[PDB]
C-alpha cells in the first residue's frame, strides 16, 4: 500500500487527563448506560400493555443509543434494562406491576401469571429483562417473529403517565454501515 | 529551509514627561474609581502579542505560519534627568478588553492594580527593568493569520506625579526606551494564509 | 484507464474556509482557491 | 488539478475520484450533542 | 533588602488548638465547600431554564466564594457542583430534572436529550457538573464564548421556588489583584 | 530568532506542446547559427537565482539578509501522452546575457549547445529528471537587496520536433512540471535594506 | 547501459615513442606555451596604450590558445605572460616601458607610476602579469567590469612596431561547449 502522514497516542490521553477524566474507548459501557426514551408516555388505566407498542416506535426514531446504534448493526444478545419514573398527578392507591411476555406476542394471547415485580409510588420501576431466546442471538429488527425471545408486559392501577428509559445489562450487538439521518424541520 | 529563527530584541515606544504635566500620563493612579467614566487614567497600553509581531519587523521571515506558543520578554531603560521625582508600575491584564468590566485592571483601585503581577520603576533609580510575561493564553497556541487574539493587554501606570523643581527646564524631563522580544517559542504549521 | 494521465495536488490548510451562504445550507467558494490566492507551494501537500 | 487530464478519445475524456474516510487515534468527550433537536433518522416515507 | 522585626509559627497553631481545631491554610477546600447563592429563586412552570440566567447575576454580586474569589483571579478549571432545595408550597406531582448545556448556549438552540438527573420532592437536587472544555482552562468571565465549556440546564414540572447553592468538585482557579467593594446603603 | 530555514521545493512553470506546433518551442535546435538574427530559437529561459527567490514565496521569511551562497536544485516531471515523439535538453549558461555574444549558449551550434552541462529528457521515457547547478558565481556570495546579479541563465531546448500522429487530438499533447529549490546554502548578514 | 567494441592504452604511447617523444595529455602546459598574437602591431610614438585595445580584438579572433580555448570555457585564474619583439626600423634611442593598469580602465583615468619594467633595443620585453582580482576568478569575457583585475599598460619612446605573444603563468581556466568556426574566404 501507499500511506503518508503529516506527522499523539498519548497527547490524546494527556489532554484528556487535564480536560476530561473519562478515557472512553469502548461503547459497550455506553450500552449499560441509560437514556430517556420518551417524555411523558401515557398508559391506560387499571390495565396492561406490551411495552413493544412503545419500544418499536422509539426504536425507529433512534432517540437513544440502544436504537441509534441498532441502526448500525444487525445482531445482538443480552438482557435489556428498563426504567419507569412516575409523574402522574392524581391517584388513590398506585400499584405498578411488571410481567414477562414473549417479544411480540399480544396481551390477550399470553398469561398474566409468572415472574413479576411490583412497586408503589417508591415512584420508580427498575427492572432488568434477561436474554431468553431460541436461535443464538437476535436480528435487531426482524419483522418476522412469533416471540422468539422475551420482553416486558406492564400493568398499572390507574390512567398513568411515566418517563421511560432503557439500556442493556451482558447486552451487546455484528457490523454494518449506517443510514441517512434526519435534521431540522424548517417548514415554510 | 532553515534551522533556527529570530529572537532579536526590538523597540516599541519612547515617551517623555515633565513636572506639572497635567495629562493622562499624570493624575497618578486615582485612589478609588467609582464611575466607569473616571477610570484609572493610565499612560500607555500595548495589546499583546500582536503589536510585537506587527511593528517588530519579524513578520516577513516569521509569517506563513499559523499556530504559536511563546513567552514574551520585555525590558525598559531610562536615561532621564535626576531632578525629577516619582515612580511607576507596569503590569499586564489578560483579556482585560473582554472580561466583565469590574474584573479589568482599569475600573479598580490602585491597590488592586498593583496586586497584579509585574515590577516597579523608580524614575531615577530603576535604570534597567526587565519582565517576562508567560503564555497567559487559555488557548493552546496563538493564531497568526488572524492575529486577532491579543491574549493580554500591557498597561503602564504612574505611582506619583512627575515631581521636580517649581518650573522645569527642557532637559528637566524623563524619557523611556521599550524593548520587546520573545523566549520559549515553538512554531509548527505552514499556511498560505497571511495576516494582512 | 492507463491512458488517462495527469498530475493532482492535495493541499491542507487549517482554519476557516472561504464559503458561500444560503438560508438553508452553505457551500464552498472556488474563487478564493485559485492558484494565485492559495498557491499551496509550501503548505502541507501531496502530489499524486 | 495541477496538470490537465491527458486523455485521447480512445477512452473517456474524463475520470473520477473517490474519497474513502476513516479515523485513527480517535477520542470523544461527551455524549450530549450540540444541536437544538434530538437525534432522529430520516425514515423514508412512501413518497416525496 | 532591609528588614526589621519587633520580635509565632506555633503560637498560631497553639491558640488555634485551644481555640479552634480548624487549621485552615488552604482555600481549595473552601471551594469544595458550599454557600447559598440565592434566597428563594423562582422558576417558570413545567419548563426549563439555563442556570446562567441566574449564575451570571450572582457572579457579579460576589455573594459566595466561587464568585467573590472569582473577582480575584482570571482562570480556573474543574467541575462545579450545584444544589437545589425545594421550598415551593403547592404541587400535585413534582419531577425536577437536569440536563447538560454548553455554557452560554440558549435553551432553544440546544437538545433536551442526554445525560440527565431527576428527582421527586426527596426535595433536593445535588448534581456535580464536570469540566468539559476546549482550550485548557477558562477565563472566569470571558464575555465572548459560543459555549466553550459545559454547564447546567434545569427543568421543573410546576411554577417553582428553590434555594440554591454552588461549589467546586478538581475545581481550582491565576493570581490577580482585587476590585473595590461595596458596603452599606445608607440612603437619606 | 530561529535555528533553521526553508529548503521547500516550489514550482515555476508548466508548458504544453502538440505535434505540428510551429513556434519558438519548435524548429528544434537549428543545426548552425550564422546570423545573430536567427539565433537558436529556444523554448524557455529562467534567469537564476533571482526568479526562484522572487516567485518561490521564500522571500518574506528569507529576506532581511544580504549575502548568500547556495547550490540550486531543480527537477522536471512529465505525465504526457505516449503518441508524441521527441526529446529535449536542459542546460545553463553563466552570465550568458553579458559575455561576448559569440560565447553565449545561443549564437552557437546544437553541438556546442549540448556540449554545455546538463541532462536530457525523452518526451516519453525521462519521467522524472533532476539536476543540480552549483554556485557558478565568480562573486563570493549573492546579493539579495539588489537581487540584480542572476549569475546564470537556464535554457530549455528541443532536440527533435514534437512528433506524433498526422493530426493530433487534444490530449495528444505534452505537459511539464518544474520544481526549483536549493541545497548547500549559507546565509549570514542582517540588513534593513529590502529587495522591492 | 549498452556498450560494444570492435576490440591500445600502450600502442598509443608506443607509436608515440617511436614517432613522437611528446606524450602530451594535459593542456595546462599548452597554456604556459606562447603563440604569436599579431603580425607587426603598430603603436603611437612617445606615448602609451592599454594593451586591451589590442588584446580584446585578437581575443575575438581565436588566433591563439589562450583565446581559442577561451571560447571553450567561462572562468579562469592566474597570471598572464606577454612578450614584445621589436621590429621597428628607425629610432635614435629606444626606451620601452610597462606598467600596471586595472583590466579595462583607460589610460587617462589611471596613474603612470608604479611597478614597472623597462628595456632598451635588448630588443625584447618579457613580462609576466600576475593575478590580482576581487571576486575569486574571472569570467573570460565579461563585458561588464570596472577593472576588477589587473592588466598591462605599455609605453614606447617612438612610433613603434612590434610582434606580440601571450600565454599564462598559475594560469588556468570551467567547462563549456564550443562555437561555430570560420574557414576560408572564397569570395567571387
Amino acid at each position: 500500500e501507499n500511506t503518508i502522514s503529516f506527522f499523539p497516542e498519548r497527547m490524546n490521553n494527556e489532554a484528556l487527563m487535564r480536560g476530561c477524566g473519562e478515557q472512553i474507548v469502548n461503547l459497550r459501557p455506553l450500552l449499560r448506560t441509560f437514556r430517556t426514551i420518551n417524555d411523558n408516555w401515557s398508559l391506560a388505566a387499571n390495565t396492561k400493555t406490551p411495552i413493544t407498542d412503545l419500544t418499536n416506535t422509539a426504536d425507529a426514531e433512534g432517540r437513544d443509543y440502544m436504537s441509534y446504534l441498532s441502526f448500525l448493526y444487525r445482531f445482538y444478545r443480552g438482557g435489556r434494562r428498563y426504567k419507569f419514573f412516575n409523574t402522574t398527578p392524581l391517584k388513590q392507591t398506585c400499584y405498578v406491576r411488571s410481567f414477562l411476555i414473549p417479544r411480540n406476542y399480544t396481551a390477550d394471547e399470553i398469561n398474566t401469571d409468572g415472574p413479576s415485580h411490583i412497586t408503589y409510588p417508591n415512584p420508580v420501576h427498575e427492572v432488568e429483562v434477561p436474554f431468553y431466546s431460541q436461535y443464538r442471538k437476535i436480528p435487531i429488527a426482524s419483522t418476522s417473529d412469533k416471540g422468539y425471545d422475551s420482553s416486558l408486559m406492564y400493568y398499572t392501577n390507574v390512567g398513568t403517565q411515566q418517563i421511560v428509559a432503557r439500556a442493556g445489562n451482558d447486552f451487546t450487538f455484528w457490523m454494518i454501515g449506517t443510514p441517512q439521518l434526519q435534521g431540522i424541520t424548517k417548514e415554510v | 529551509s532553515i534551522i533556527q529563527f529570530l529572537q532579536r530584541p526590538v523597540l516599541i515606544d519612547n515617551i517623555e514627561i515633565v513636572a506639572g504635566t497635567t495629562a493622562d500620563n499624570n493624575t497618578a493612579l486615582s485612589r478609588y474609581v467609582l464611575d466607569r467614566t473616571n477610570p484609572q487614567k493610565y499612560i500607555k497600553q500595548w495589546t499583546l502579542p500582536s503589536t510585537v509581531l506587527k511593528a517588530g519587523g519579524k513578520a516577513q521571515k516569521l509569517a506563513n505560519f499559523k499556530y504559536l506558543r511563546c513567552d514574551v520578554q520585555v525590558k525598559i531603560v531610562l536615561n532621564a534627568n535626576p531632578f525629577i521625582a516619582g515612580r511607576l508600575y507596569l503590569a499586564y491584564s489578560p483579556y482585560d478588553d473582554k472580561v466583565a468590566p469590574e474584573r479589568r485592571i482599569i475600573y479598580t483601585s490602585r491597590a488592586g492594580v498593583t496586586g497584579y503581577p509585574g515590577v516597579e520603576l523608580d524614575f531615577q533609580l530603576d535604570n534597567s527593568v526587565e519582565m517576562t510575561i508567560p503564555y497567559a493564553s487559555f488557548q493552546e497556541a496563538y493564531d497568526l493569520v488572524s492575529g486577532n487574539e491579543d491574549f493580554v493587554q500591557l498597561y503602564l501606570f504612574t505611582i506619583a506625579p512627575v515631581l521636580g523643581p517649581s518650573a522645569e527646564s527642557a532637559n528637566s524631563k524623563v524619557d523611556l526606551s521599550v524593548y520587546m522580544w520573545l523566549d520559549n517559542i515553538s512554531l509548527v504549521i505552514p499556511t498560505y494564509r497571511l495576516n494582512p | 484507464t492507463a491512458f488517462h494521465t495527469g498530475r493532482l495536488e492535495i493541499f491542507f490548510e487549517p482554519g476557516s474556509i472561504p464559503t458561500v451562504r444560503t438560508a438553508d445550507n452553505l457551500g464552498p467558494d472556488q474563487t478564493q482557491l485559485n492558484g494565485t490566492i492559495a498557491p499551496s507551494d509550501n503548505n502541507y501537500k501531496y502530489i499524486l | 488539478p495541477i496538470t490537465k487530464l491527458m486523455a485521447p478519445d480512445t477512452v473517456s475524456q474524463k475520470v473520477s475520484i473517490v474519497v474513502w474516510k476513516w479515523a485513527e487515534d480517535v477520542v470523544v468527550v461527551e455524549p450530549k450533542p450540540l444541536t437544538s433537536g434530538p437525534t432522529q433518522v430520516y425514515n423514508p416515507p412512501a413518497v416525496a
